[PDB]
């Protein structure tokens, strides 16, 4: 129906598109910032996820928190005590631009326990917006995978349930992912979670949407296995834990596959 | 920083909507400016959106957002100025009326504005003719994008209280749990039978009038041609899902004449 929107959704898959590459931070900015590591980088989305879950914010909320984060990082230098200030005001701003329901301001201050001013928080709101000059509607992972899971006959909840759960854990690691572009990772996530689940692959249908083939998703999909079959050790748990809920049908129980056959 | 700008006059409504003129090159612009809730809420979630998605948005229809500059404390908005909008220009044409060629020519520019929308997956969300903006050579565009909101494919559940009373969608007033592009193109129908009568077409008083008044009118406009009336029809069809696209309806024969005149200015 006009839900999934049939006179407009190629052309918006189009813009999409481009627009991705407008809004893909850069890759490896990390090794400009003198101060912070990916490994904090990794620690402060970890704990993004916490928030989004203690207030039910959409996942949506949370990749946009990440884009404007890794965009911000690009052109920033900042020192390790102010980057959950930076986290803390990207979560505010995608709030604002994607919540029905925003938290408000003083839940912003109190997850960040004591650390920062209200002050602090709503000045770097304003910084965050003058930095990436009101961009803020980037494509994320999440919105190429809900087009991509229309192309499902018929859906299955836990390829749907996995798919996110996969290009979550991307998140929370700028090596490898930052490489890699939205629309990318969620190939990559919606063929790992069908084979997972149904041992089906990556659908003809989608080559034609989005130009990619198994052979192009290739380097993402070895990395994303990766990341799949070591996710238990990872120091970052909160996104297995939150997909253990029946919310998520306890997704991140099910085991990997072994190997992925190409 | 706004010390090139010359104010004008006020142009209305928050935040505050100023005419003024840039100093050095003579441009006239529409200024709104927006307070910055400093100490407590930080910048409004309605100037995020309007701001982000108009920046997106360049098209000949679509309000052009020409600057944005920041202080500490406000936020001023530059626009592009056009000189009154719609809503003025069917009440200063009540007893006149607007010629046929005006208002086609209107709705056609209003459906490829609205087709650019939604294309860039952008819902209005509040088209009614207060938020339409007409210039002296012909030309409508869209404005107001305060309520608009970037949507995903498939639409999730978004905010409920949108679109006013008289311009807003069945599928709205009663609670579906999703809504779409068609709320724009509702809005759209209502607004090109107003157009033609120069009256609002579904005046309710309350949700249950409002419901009652679309029911009453189209199952429980005489000077429109029979083209005409084939495209209102699919304008404001019940289903969502039957609902003509602003796509599809720029291919619509009661388009295939049109031209574009000035106003009766
Ligand atoms: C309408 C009008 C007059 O009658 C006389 C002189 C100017 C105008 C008028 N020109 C305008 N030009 C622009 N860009 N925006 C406006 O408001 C944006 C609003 C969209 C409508 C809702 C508030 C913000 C304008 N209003
Ligand atoms: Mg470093
Ligand atoms: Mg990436």
């Amino acid at each position: 129906g006009v839900n999934e929107v049939p006179d407009y959704h190629e052309d918006i898959h189009t813009y999409l598109r481009e627009m991705e590459v407008k809004c893909k931070p850069k890759v490896g900015y990390m090794k400009k910032q003198p101060d912070i590591t990916n490994s904090m980088r990794a620690i402060l989305v970890d704990w993004l996820v916490e928030v989004g879950e203690e207030y039910k914010l959409q996942n949506e909320t949370l990749h946009l928190a990440v884009n404007y984060i890794d965009r911000f990082l690009s052109s920033m230098s900042v020192l390790r005590g102010k980057l959950q200030l930076v986290g803390t005001a990207a979560m505010l701003l995608a709030s604002k631009f994607e919540e029905i329901y925003p938290p408000e301001v003083a839940e912003f201050v109190y997850i960040t326990d004591d650390t920062y001013t209200k002050k602090q928080v709503l000045r770097m709101e304003h910084l965050v917006l003058k930095v990436l000059t009101f961009d803020l509607a980037a494509p994320t992972i999440n919105q190429f995978l809900t087009q991509y899971f229309l192309h499902q006959q018929p859906a299955n909840c836990k390829v749907e349930s996995l798919a996110m759960f996969l290009g979550e854990l991307s998140l929370i690691d700028a090596d490898p992912y930052l490489k890699y572009l939205p629309s990318v990772i969620a190939a990559a996530a919606f063929h790992l979670a069908l084979y997972t689940v149904t041992g089906q692959s990556w659908p003809e249908s989608l080559v034609q949407k989005t130009g990619y083939t198994l052979e192009t998703l290739k380097p993402c999909l070895l990395d994303l296995h990766q990341t799949y079959l070591r996710a238990p050790q990872h120091a970052q748990q909160s996104i297995r834990e939150k997909y253990k809920n029946s919310k998520y049908h306890g997704v991140s129980l099910l085991n990997p596959p072994e190997t992925l056959n190409l | 920083s706004m010390e090139n700008f010359q104010k004008v006059e006020k142009i209305g409504e928050y935040g505050v909507v100023y005419k003024a003129r840039n100093k050095l090159t003579g441009e006239v612009v529409a200024l709104k400016k927006i307070r910055l809730d400093t100490e407590t809420e930080g910048v409004p979630s309605t100037a995020i959106r309007e701001i982000s998605l108009l920046k997106e948005l360049n098209h000949p229809n679509i309000v052009k957002l020409l600057d944005v500059i920041h202080t500490e404390n406000k936020l001023y908005l530059v626009f592009e100025f056009l000189h009154q909008d719609l809503k003025k220009f069917m009440d200063a044409s009540a007893l006149t009326g607007i010629p046929l060629p005006l208002i086609k020519s209107y709705l056609f520019q209003l459906l490829q504005g609205l087709a650019f929308c939604h294309s860039h997956r952008v819902l209005h969300r509040d088209l009614k003719p207060q938020n339409l903006l007409i210039n002296t050579e012909g030309a409508i565009k869209l404005a107001d994008f305060g309520l608009a909101r970037a949507f995903g494919v498939p639409v999730r559940t978004y905010t409920h209280e949108v679109v006013t009373l008289w311009y807003r969608a069945p599928e709205i007033l009663l609670g579906c749990k999703y809504y779409s592009t068609a709320v724009d193109i509702w809005s759209l129908g209502c607004i090109f039978a107003e157009m033609v009568t120069r009256r609002a077409l579904f005046p309710g008083d309350s949700e249950i009038d409002q419901l009652f008044r679309i029911f009453r009118t189209l199952g429980t406009v005489p000077p429109l041609d029979e083209d005409g009336r084939s495209l209102l029809s699919q304008m404001l069809h019940y289903d969502p899902n039957k609902r003509i696209s602003a796509k599809a309806a720029l291919a619509h024969p009661f388009f295939q004449d049109v031209t574009k005149p000035v106003p009766h200015l």
